[PDB]
């Protein structure tokens, strides 16, 4: 029914054109990518449990050629397997291009190409931040609508090689064991408190040790003693986060225990912040490829 | 500082 080689190769049409050139594709071919991967998203697990060699990316917020450029160091798919981390709207200009050309990938290439659900994939949050506006400009509000019918179906979470726990935003209180990730049950929105919530919003921080207050209004911070804990209990290695902006486009913390990764260079047009890549090899050796502003 | 829901 849905030509996804023809989706692909118009939305990489504009590889070397001006930044900001738009892909106008039909709103029945992105209706076709929504509810095509929304399906995809529902067979598989919503704890990913992937397997080096992998790249994984964090916030992209629909800087459009920025995702381009990722690609273009990473080696495009199916070159590369790909975990991102969320937040593929909003703030950018081109949120639209970004996640279908993201939803193309998935359905292409549903076991070498994954996609985490950010605080950005909540309707709440996307009306606001731009997503919603660039939806009614573009296209309609009914197509905004079926991105959330989509969005609420993303996993939440990943462990590749039993030794790196992924997700958008951090840890929670309530977090016991992975088994109590296992069956939160999709299709959902964030609606209250707690895990799911936590697991998108949380932030690592310096100055608590263990659970503190968060300035975004939502959920905790935590600090290196609960990272600590949370790694040995699990038998992990390392926390591969998102969600906040940092300078280098990665940053350590929790004494190396966790690193934050923003893919996004130059967030809003107005921070001076390098994108970063994480590249984990066969052998679960890490480095960061960078991007710079 | 873009505005806490985030620089
Ligand atoms: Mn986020
Ligand atoms: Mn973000």
């Amino acid at each position: 029914k849905l030509n996804i080689d023809s989706i692909i190769q118009r939305l990489l049409e504009v590889r070397g054109s001006k930044p900001g050139k738009n892909v106008q594709l039909q709103e029945n071919e992105i209706r076709g990518l929504c509810l095509k991967s929304r399906e995809i998203f529902l067979s598989q697990p919503i704890l990913l449990e992937l397997e080096a060699p992998l790249k994984i990316c964090g916030d992209i917020h629909g800087q459009y050629y920025d995702l381009l450029r990722l690609f273009e160091y990473g080696g495009f798919p199916p070159e590369s397997n790909y975990l991102f981390l969320g937040d593929y709207v909003d703030r950018g200009k081109q949120s639209l291009e970004t996640i279908c050309l993201l939803l193309a990938y998935k359905i292409k290439y549903p076991e070498n190409f994954f996609l985490l659900r950010g605080n950005h994939e909540c309707a709440s949050i996307n009306r606001i931040y731009g997503f919603y506006d660039e939806c009614k400009r573009r296209y309609n509000i009914k197509l905004w609508k079926t991105f959330t019918d989509c969005f609420n179906c993303l996993p939440i979470a990943a462990i590749v090689d039993e030794k790196i726990f992924c997700c958008h935003g951090g840890l929670s209180p309530d977090l016991q064991s992975m088994e109590q990730i296992r069956r939160i049950m999709r299709p959902t929105d964030v609606p209250d408190q707690g895990l799911l919530c936590d697991l998108l919003w949380s932030d690592p921080d310096k100055d608590v040790l263990g659970w503190g207050e968060n300035d975004r209004g939502v959920s905790f911070t935590f600090g290196a003693e609960v990272v600590a804990k949370f790694l040995h209990k699990h038998d992990l290695d390392l926390i591969c986060r998102a969600h906040q902006v940092v300078e280098d486009g990665y940053e350590f913390f929790a004494k190396r225990q966790l690193v934050t990764l923003f893919s996004a260079p130059n967030y809003c047009g107005e921070f001076d912040n390098a994108g970063a890549m994480m590249s984990v090899d066969e052998t679960l050796m890490c480095s960061f490829q960078i991007l710079k502003p | 500082x873009l505005x806490a829901x985030x620089a």
